[PDB]
C-alpha cells in the first residue's frame, strides 16, 4: 500500500552526478589510455555488468585504481560515463561504433541495443 | 505522487 | 542533440536498493537508538539535505558510523531509507506522524509536503 | 529510448 514520487530516481541521479562533477565521495580513477575518469563505484556497478563483476570480486573491490583494456577509446568511455549518470546519450555518426564496441565490453545492453538499431537504419 |  | 533512455534512472536506484539489500560497497551505518541501518553515503547524501550536509564536511565525511538524534524513531527512518532506495513510501496512519518528524529532520522536502497533505486531508 |  505504498506512495510513489515519480521524480524521485531522476532527482537521485542528478544529484549524484552533481557530486561526481564536484568530486565528492568519488571512491575510483577509471584508467583508460592516457586519460583517467574519477567515478563512484556503486553507479558504475549500477550501470555496467562489467563494474558489477569487477567491483564484486574480493581482491577488486579495494581497488582505487581500474585500467581497461587498451582498445577501449576513451571518447567512447567519456559518453558512456556521463550516460551513467544523467540517462543521456551521446550518440553520434563520428562516435556510434566507439561507442557500441566499448557498452559491449562494458556490458550496458540497453545501449548496445539501440547503437545496433541506429547502425542497421544508415 | 501515485499509487504504483 | 543526445537521446534519452526513459528507465534509466529507475534501473539504477533499482540495482543500488539490490546492493544494500546484500550488504555490497556500504561504508556506512546509522545509528537510531538501539537500531543499526547500513547504507551508501552518496545515495543518503542524494535523498537527503542532513546526509548532504554531513558527509560534505571535512571531517564527517570520513565517519563510518553516524549517530541520529534519540528523539529519532527506527521505523520512521526504516520507511524513509527504503523510500531513498525505492521511491516508494510506506505512509500509514499510525506511522505518519514520526515519518514527517523523521523526514523534517533529514530534509526531505518533497516526503514533508505530501505528510503534510495527508495529515490535511484527515 | 526518447527525444528529451
Ligand atoms: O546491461 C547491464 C547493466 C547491468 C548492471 C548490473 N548491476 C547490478 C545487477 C544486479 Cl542483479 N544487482 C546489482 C547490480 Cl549493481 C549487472 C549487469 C548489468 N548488465
Ligand atoms: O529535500 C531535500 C533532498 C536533498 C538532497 C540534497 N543533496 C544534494 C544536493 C545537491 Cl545541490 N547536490 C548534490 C547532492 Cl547529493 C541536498 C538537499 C536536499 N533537500
Ligand atoms: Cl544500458
Ligand atoms: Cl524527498
Amino acid at each position: 500500500s505504498c506512495i510513489q514520487f515519480t521524480r524521485h530516481a531522476s532527482d537521485v541521479l542528478l544529484n549524484l552526478n552533481r557530486l561526481r562533477s564536484r568530486d565528492i565521495l568519488t571512491d575510483v580513477v577509471i584508467v583508460v589510455s592516457r586519460e583517467q575518469f574519477r567515478a563512484h563505484k556503486t553507479v558504475l556497478m549500477a550501470c555496467s555488468g562489467l563494474f558489477y563483476s569487477i567491483f564484486t570480486d574480493q581482491l577488486k573491490c579495494n581497488l582505487s585504481v581500474i585500467n581497461l583494456d587498451p582498445e577501449i577509446n576513451p571518447e567512447g568511455f567519456c559518453i558512456l560515463l556521463d550516460f551513467m549518470y544523467t540517462s543521456r546519450l551521446n550518440l553520434r555518426e563520428g562516435n556510434i561504433m566507439a561507442v557500441m564496441a566499448t557498452a559491449m565490453y562494458l556490458q550496458m545492453e540497453h545501449v548496445v541495443d539501440t547503437c545496433r538499431k541506429f547502425i542497421k537504419a544508415s | 505522487w501515485v499509487i504504483p
